[PDB]
């Protein structure tokens, strides 16, 4: 017999002991190597419930991705609580490892294996672990990169559809490439190159999913209404430097439905920012030019982050719009299928 | 103790732009949504958009859409209302609110436990028009052994408000004088009436005085029976 | 899109009794109530249904059977009385204003109709009064019928606060034709129930004809 519960959970990796890379060097200290033979135990005739919503295991990365990032992309200036914070800020090698989380002795993972299985409710396939699979602590914002795809269909997730303030998590069943390039010889300026082809079949696939949760009602998309450069545009961490990538091309409602001409390559304007709004939670940070030659990131678009159109209105369509800002939001979609359990 | 202060009343003209204040108090700003609501007596209370104050994440209600900015100051932990392009449906109480339960960790939105105290915000035009004022006669045959009801119809005037007295106010028994309704024209009209004896509308005169402040219009109608 | 219905629009009780607002939902989830007094910002009264927010007295209770949910208030107090609001997510009922009302014994309108004037005849539109004078309890209800075919959407009404020496209330109800649709019939009535009136009263004119 067991129980739900909490606990200190502990990660493990592959990290690599003489890498200079700042995720292996924080996996070095934080965490152990992972079982080279992971037992993982099918639990016949058992239905549990879950919830990825209310899954502590999601408070424990995030605290441990702040203290990855705050001891390593420290910033040249730090303005945050009306003081300011001048350090040193060397350029370092940025590259997300696989980290995985684990139970101490008297507690196991439980998962849930229901290929169609959105987050909430009962799951009628349940596996017994010790350990998680290798999660990537990659930050973004709209856009879900380098994750886990679903099995089978493409899940819509949210803890509450009916909810406007809820944030709603689109997982892809199949990846679409974002090839993000800064060329060498104004040396701010990027952009990422998206296969159109690819990506509007996908687009039309999440369209008519969600037609499927909110009545059969025509399903439009739209730019973010407002906000920070860090969620009205796609933003995420590219070798060591900060873009902001504007997904306008990317919700294209004309692609997905008169459907002639938007059938190639999707370039979209990018910028590498020096001055951001830290996702830690304080205020701006400061951080040195970018460096020279090609910078270049080549990830899987996996997941969609949503938020949908809140009012009193009448019509018979519902408005989607590029989404994010709660990182917490980012491990909860590829920590939906598992939760903490205590053995009595 | 959680505290909202909004900012002080308005006029404004259609067409207008206006811009209000919300200054939060007494809890970690950045982990709970504001939302702005506003009330108009006679119509359902709307819920005009939240914003999240982290990034300044927003959420506009959808019949106000691009017409409406929600922004925040970090620093004062104050949150900023925009409505753009106002008109007289624009005119209400206007609100902004908080969710009762939230933590650093989780909260729930909608069941607003905190209000602001409240930004009046009025929208009309500068211009006016003074009452047109008709009889409204007593009846036919004298029923002598009844009482006769008798009045004066005041309408499409703009802005509000208009008085009403009768025989320069030496008639006060049995005076009603409604509150005035709002027109589909975006007039007001308004009915005062009086009840007196049958016996006594061939004898004493019956005056209503109509007064129009905004137009500076003072109007005097004698109610006789339709002569037939 | 969820859609509250509330009722009723109007609650006029004396303290001591008991008000009962409903509100229907065309979706559950968790539902809200409101108060409102004049010149203050509204106050969470119930949360969750039935949940007493902070402050409020067990007077205050919420129930829901199927899509109703209903607040009532029992022992009316003076610092009851405002307007109430149910509320689901982003969405508002149209509120319930309850409103002080001192007893007496029932009296039926005196009932009173007035034709246009020629003089507002001139103008182009024709008004049409229609007068309920000094009855209790407050709750009544005006039909207008023109060429005995009921109408809609073409009249408004005002209603008086109640009196200060006699409490009672009087109605005014104006329905308001253009000159052109009015000259086009002949028999103008107005209709008046209440609970004063053993059947409904009918007062009417004919046009032209004194
Ligand atoms: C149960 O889950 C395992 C692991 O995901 C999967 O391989 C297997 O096919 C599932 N079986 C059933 C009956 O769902
Ligand atoms: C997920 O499935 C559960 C169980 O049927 C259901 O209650 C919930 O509404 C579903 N959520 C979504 C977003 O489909
Ligand atoms: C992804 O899911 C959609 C339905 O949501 C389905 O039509 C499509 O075939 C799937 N693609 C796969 C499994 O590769
Ligand atoms: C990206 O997706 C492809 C196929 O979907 C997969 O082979 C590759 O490993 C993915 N890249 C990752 C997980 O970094
Ligand atoms: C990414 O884009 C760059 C420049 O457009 C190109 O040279 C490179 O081959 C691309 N990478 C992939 C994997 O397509
Ligand atoms: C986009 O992908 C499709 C396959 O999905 C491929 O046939 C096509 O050549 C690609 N377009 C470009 C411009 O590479
Ligand atoms: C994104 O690009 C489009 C180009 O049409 C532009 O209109 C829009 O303002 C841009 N968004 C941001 C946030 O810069
Ligand atoms: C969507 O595609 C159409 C046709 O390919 C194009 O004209 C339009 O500019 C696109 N929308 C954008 C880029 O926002
Ligand atoms: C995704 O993974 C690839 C290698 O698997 C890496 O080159 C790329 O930078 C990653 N993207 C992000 C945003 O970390
Ligand atoms: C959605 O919200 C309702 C109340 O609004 C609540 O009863 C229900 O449990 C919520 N659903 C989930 C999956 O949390």
């Amino acid at each position: 017999v067991w129980k739900d519960a909490d606990t200190t959970l502990f990660c493990a990796s592959d990290a690599k002991a003489h890498e200079t890379e700042v995720h292996n060097v924080w996996a070095t200290h934080a965490c152990v190597p992972t079982d080279p033979n992971p037992q993982e135990i099918h639990l016949e005739n058992v239905t549990e419930n879950f919830n990825m919503w209310k899954n502590n295991m999601v408070e424990q990365m995030q605290e441990d991705v702040i203290s990855l990032w705050d001891q390593s992309l420290q910033p040249c200036v730090k303005l945050t609580g009306g003081s300011v914070i001048k350090q040193a800020c060397p350029k370092i090698s940025f590259d997300p490892i696989p980290i995985h989380y684990c139970t101490p002795a008297g507690y196991v993972i439980l998962k849930c294996n229901d290929k169609n299985f959105n987050g909430t409710g009962p799951c009628k396939n349940v596996s017994s672990v010790q350990c998680t699979h290798g999660i990537k602590p990659v930050v973004s914002t709209q856009l879900l990169l380098n994750g886990s795809l679903a099995e089978e269909e493409i899940i819509i997730r949210s803890e509450n559809l009916t909810n406007n303030a809820k944030t709603i998590i689109v997982h892809l069943n199949k990846s679409v490439e974002i090839n993000c390039t800064r060329p060498s010889n104004d040396i701010r300026k990027a952009y990422c190159e998206i296969n159109g082809t690819k990506w509007n079949k996908v687009l039309k696939q999440v369209t008519e999913k969600l037609k499927e949760h909110f009545n059969n009602k025509t399903i439009i998309f739209q730019p973010p209404s407002g906000g920070d450069l860090e969620i009205t545009m796609h933003h995420f961490n590219c070798r060591g430097e900060f873009f902001y990538c504007n997904t306008t091309q990317l919700f294209n409602n004309t692609c997905i439905g008169t459907m002639k001409g938007c059938n190639g390559t999707i370039t979209l304007p990018c910028k590498i920012k020096q001055i951001i709004n830290m996702w830690q939670g304080t205020g701006q940070a400061m951080y040195a030019p970018p460096i020279d030659g090609k910078i270049n990131c080549v990830s899987n678009i996996t997941g969609i982050l949503l938020t949908r159109d809140g009012g009193a209105n009448n019509t018979s369509n519902e408005t989607f719009r590029p989404g994010g800002g709660n990182i917490k939001d980012n491990w909860r979609s590829e920590l939906y299928k598992y939760k903490v359990v205590q053995i009595e | 103790q959680v505290r909202l202060s909004q900012s002080g009343g308005q006029m404004k003209k259609p067409g207008d732009s206006m811009r209000i204040s919300c200054r939060a108090s007494g809890y970690e700003f950045q982990n709970c949504p504001i939302n702005w609501i506003r009330l108009a007596p006679g119509k359902r209370p709307e819920w005009m958009g939240w914003m999240k104050p982290r990034w300044g994440a927003v959420n506009y209600a959808r019949q106000l859409q691009g017409r409406v900015t929600m922004t925040r100051d970090m620093y004062s932990e104050t949150a900023f209302l925009e409505l753009r392009s106002l008109t007289s449906d624009d005119t209400a109480v206007y609100f902004c609110t908080r969710g009762k339960y939230c933590t650093a960790r989780d909260y729930y939105n909608w069941d607003f436990e905190h209000w602001g105290q409240g930004t009046p915000v009025t929208v009309s035009s500068a211009s006016t028009k003074g009452p047109s004022v008709f009889p409204l006669a007593p009846s036919s045959k004298s029923t002598s052994g009844g009482t006769a009801a008798l009045g004066c119809l005041v309408k499409d005037y703009f802005p509000e408000p208009v008085t009403v007295s009768w025989n320069s106010g030496a008639l006060t028994s049995g005076v009603h004088t409604f509150p005035a309704v709002l027109q589909s024209s975006g007039l007001y009209s308004l009915s005062s009436v009086v009840t007196v004896p049958s016996s006594s509308l061939g004898t004493q005169t019956y005056i209503c005085n109509v007064n129009h402040k905004p137009s500076n219009t003072k109007v005097d109608k004698k109610v006789e029976p339709k002569s037939c | 899109e969820i859609v509250l219905t509330q009722s009723p629009g109007t609650l006029s009780l004396s303290p001591g009794e008991t008000a009962i607002i409903s509100c229907r939902t065309s979706q559950y989830g968790s539902l809200a109530w409101y108060q409102q007094r004049p010149g203050q910002a509204p106050r969470l009264v119930i949360y969750s249904g039935s949940t007493r927010a902070a402050g409020i007295p067990d007077r205050f209770s919420g129930s829901r059977w199927g899509p109703d949910y209903n607040l009532t208030i029992s022992n009316l107090e003076s610092g009851d009385f405002g307007v109430y609001y149910c509320q689901q997510y982003e969405f508002f009922g149209q509120g319930t204003k309850v409103q002080v009302d001192i007893k007496r014994t029932v009296a039926a309108p005196s009932v009173f109709i007035f034709p246009p004037s020629d003089e507002q005849l001139k103008s182009g539109t024709a008004s049409v009064v229609c007068l309920l004078n000094n009855f209790y309890p407050r709750e009544a209800k005006v039909q207008w019928k023109v060429d005995n075919a009921l109408q809609s959407g073409n009249s408004q009404e005002s209603v008086t606060e109640q009196d200060s020496k006699d409490s009672t209330y009087s109605l005014s109800s104006t329905l308001t034709l253009s000159k052109a649709d009015y000259e086009k019939h002949k028999v103008y009535a107005c209709e008046v129930t209440h609970q004063g009136l053993s059947s409904p009263v009918t007062k009417s004119f004919n046009r032209g004809e004194c």
